[PDB]
Parts: structure tokens; C-alpha cells; sequence
DNA sequence: AGAGTAAAGTTTAAATACTTATAT
DNA sequence: TATAAGTATTTAAACTTTACTCT
């Protein structure tokens, strides 16, 4: 019943894990990498920033690795593709094809119309309001396990979903009980 | 080992929060609340990764929200044993976790005017149109996602200005513990949108 | 005094891995 | 030990702080 007509959602970072399945020397790979960082004292993987997809990778010796920052899970594909090249070209050999797990993605938003957050607060269940602290309404779904953060513009921020065909699940649970009175 | 390691560290709790209590000279009610609610996080296992001093001044700042004593977080971070970013989020985190919600936590932006303004030396002329203006700026819509501290020390400089009792914006500034640009950015804000008429400054 | 500002900091989630403090 | 939390990375929302400049 709820009108959701107006209600958008944009995604703005998607996160994934990857095994490449081979150990890797990190000393090594720093070249496969021009713009990257590293400093075993500090973070134990090497922080590298793609340019085609405008992405950062985080390789560890373990052969693993984080790919985040992507718009797409086509953009992750790519990404584990020019490095899992690179590898190749100084010797790696992989025992299996590289294996991609969404680990999680973030979406901004828009209900369209505004909120008292002090009036939404007392009655939204487990949701967290501290002015004093942070602007928005940090409200917890179980399932599917995401927060989404609501603003008094009306605008919101939901993380943690594996998809957007679940970030809108926990949108509707929103949308349904922002609608209790 | 006559006294379990939870006894003694239970200990060292309880003097960190009579220290507290007895530097911002806080009501035995309310020392007592956080004491209560400091054993509640322990028999929960809430303490499990932040420190004893963290979650004691958390307890504080939790007991004060929910017994209706005006006190700022800065005024317990001036005094704890570590920063506002970990008290905030030891706080956050034992406030979710003990079921204490937004509107058991909720302290009137009223309570806040009557304390800073007693600091200020402020007559009751002014806090009442200061109460005034902040009733006026939430039926507009304007509060939502403010610093609540940052609006009460905002509607008091307005006050101030416009009952001729004037405090500067650094001054409220400093009793509400947020900074001068905050208060200059509310008081541009409710002065335009309320159209709010001020002498000089 | 105070107008004003840009950039940095605050919050949410996740996986990687390597450290440090502590519950039991 | 098995637990948590911190270190690093991304990203939007919208708010405060920082560190000044210019009146």
C-alpha cells in the first residue's frame, strides 16, 4: 500500500574477495603494479590502484585478494583478469580458474520526500539516532544482514546487502515500517 | 585468587567512575545508574574488546541521557582516560546492545538552554526566547541531523542579541562544546529562515 | 567579533592478513 | 588458545571540526 513510486537506488561500491589459487611473491608483484603501495609493518597485502576499471586491489601472498570500489561485478571480472595476465607474464601458474565472491555493496538513494528523524526514532525499530554523532538514522535488518542510514533530506545509504535485489528488500522493510502510525 | 580477575578489574572500574563523578560532580542517582549499567555490559560480555575506561565513561554519559542530566559528552572526554571518537563508539555500541533507544537516551533541547544558560549567566527572558526560536525551527523542519548542542548554543547567541543581554558566538560556543563556525552556521540558517531581526552583533 | 570556506573527520558493511590484549 | 578490536581500502549520505583568510 505504501507508495514507493519515487523511491531510487544508484550502487557506488561493490566489494569482492578473490582466490587465485597460487602463493605469491608480493616483492615480486610490486611491478605488476605501477601506482601501488606497501608496507608489510603497516597492512600485510599490497594496496593497488587499476585505472581501466577504476578500481583498488588488495593482493596478499596468500594469493587472495579484495577488489573494491567497482560500479559492477563485470568491472571486478575485469580486474581479476589484467592482474591474473600480469601474473602469467612473470611466471605464476594458476591451479583453477579464479574464484569471485561479492563480499558486499554500498547504494545511496532517495525516498523522496523528508523526515522528522526525532519523530521517526521513537518508533522505528532497531534503528540508532545520535545527532551529536552522525546526521542520519542508522537502521538494522537481519535479514537480508544490511544498515540502511537515513537522512532528514529524505536521501538513505544501505550496506552490506550482496545485491541490489536484496538492498531493495531491506528498502521495502524500511518503507513498511516508516508507515506504521 | 580470593577475588576473581573479574572482581578486581570490576574494582578498578568502580574508582575510575568515582573519579569521574566526583570531577564533574555528578548526583549520587546518577553514579549509581552508571554503575548499573557498567554491570549490565559486563554480565552481557560488552566489554569483550574496548577498554574498561571506555565503556565506564560511556556508562556515564548513558546514565546522564537517560536520567535527564544536561551533561556534554565533551565534558566526560575532558576528564576520561581516552578520546571522543572511542567513548562515542563504546557508547553507540553498549546503548544498542542494553536496549537503550532513542527515546529513552532523549534529553529536551529545553534542559540544554537552562544549563548553558546558567553558565552564561543568561536571564530567563532569554532562555525563554530561546526555547521559543528551537520549538519554532523543529516545526519548520530545521533540526533533524543538527547537532542538538549546536542549535540550543545558536538559540541562545540569537537571544542574547535580540533581548539585549548579548554573549558572543565564542562564548556559547564554549559552553555547548561545539565550535564557533557550527553556531555560525545554525544562526545563519534560523535567522534567514525564520526571519529572525537582529540589532547588530 | 565575526563572515566564510575548503578539506578533513565522523558513520554503515565486507573480505584480506597480521598484531596486540584479554576472556576462560 | 579463541575472541574482538585496530591497521588499510571503497563509497554515498550530511553534518562538525580544523585551520585559516579577509572584514
Amino acid at each position: 500500500m505504501v507508495d514507493m513510486s519515487k523511491v531510487k537506488l544508484r550502487i557506488e561500491n561493490i566489494v569482492a574477495s578473490v582466490d587465485l589459487f597460487a602463493q605469491l611473491d608480493l616483492e615480486k608483484v610490486l611491478d605488476l603494479c605501477p601506482n601501488s603501495k606497501y608496507n608489510p609493518e603497516e597492512f600485510p597485502g599490497i594496496i593497488c590502484h587499476l585505472d581501466d576499471p577504476k578500481v583498488a586491489l588488495l593482493i596478499f601472498s596468500s594469493g587472495k585478494l579484495v577488489v573494491t570500489g567497482a560500479k559492477s561485478v563485470q568491472d571486478i571480472e575485469r580486474a581479476v583478469a589484467k592482474l591474473a595476465q600480469k601474473l602469467k607474464s612473470i611466471g605464476v601458474k594458476f591451479k583453477r580458474a579464479p574464484q569471485i565472491d561479492v563480499q558486499n555493496m554500498v547504494f545511496s538513494g532517495d525516498i523522496g520526500r523528508e523526515f522528522n528523524l526525532d519523530v521517526v526514532a521513537l518508533t522505528l525499530p532497531n534503528c540508532e539516532y545520535e545527532p551529536e554523532q552522525f546526521p542520519g538514522v542508522i537502521y538494522r535488518v537481519k535479514e537480508p544482514k544490511s544498515v540502511i542510514l537515513l537522512f532528514s533530506s529524505g536521501k538513505i545509504v544501505c550496506s552490506g546487502a550482496k545485491s541490489e535485489a536484496d538492498a531493495w528488500e531491506a528498502v521495502r522493510k524500511l518503507l513498511r515500517e516508516l508507515d506504521k502510525y | 585468587m580470593v577475588s576473581d580477575a573479574a572482581e578486581r578489574n570490576l574494582a578498578f572500574a568502580l574508582s575510575e567512575l568515582d573519579r569521574i563523578t566526583a570531577q564533574l560532580k555528578l548526583p549520587r542517582h546518577v553514579e549509581e545508574e552508571a554503575a548499573r549499567l557498567y554491570r549490565e555490559a559486563v554480565r552481557k560480555g560488552l566489554i569483550r574488546g574496548r577498554s574498561i575506561e571506555s565503556v565506564m565513561a560511556a556508562c556515564v554519559y548513558a546514565a546522564c541521557r537517560l536520567l535527564k542530566v544536561p551533561r556534554t559528552l565533551d565534558e566526560i572526554a575532558d576528564i576520561a582516560r581516552v578520546d571522543k571518537k572511542e567513548i562515542g563508539r563504546s557508547y553507540r555500541f553498549i546503548a544498542r546492545n542494553l536496549n537503550l533507544t532513542p527515546k529513552k537516551l532523549f534529553v529536551k533541547p529545553t534542559d540544554y538552554v537552562n544549563k548553558f544558560a546558567d553558565e552564561l549567566g543568561l536571564s530567563e527572558k532569554v532562555r525563554r526566547r530561546a526555547i521559543e526560536i528551537l520549538d519554532e525551527a523543529y516545526k519548520r523542519g530545521l533540526t533533524s541531523g543538527k547537532s542538538p548542542a549546536g542549535l540550543v548554543a545558536a538559540a541562545l547567541y540569537i537571544a542574547s542579541l535580540l533581548e539585549g543581554e548579548k554573549r558572543t558566538q565564542r562564548e556559547v560556543a564554549e559552553v555547548a562544546r561545539v565550535t564557533e563556525v557550527t553556531v555560525r552556521n545554525r544562526y545563519k540558517e534560523l535567522v534567514e529562515k525564520l526571519k529572525i531581526k537582529v540589532p547588530i552583533a
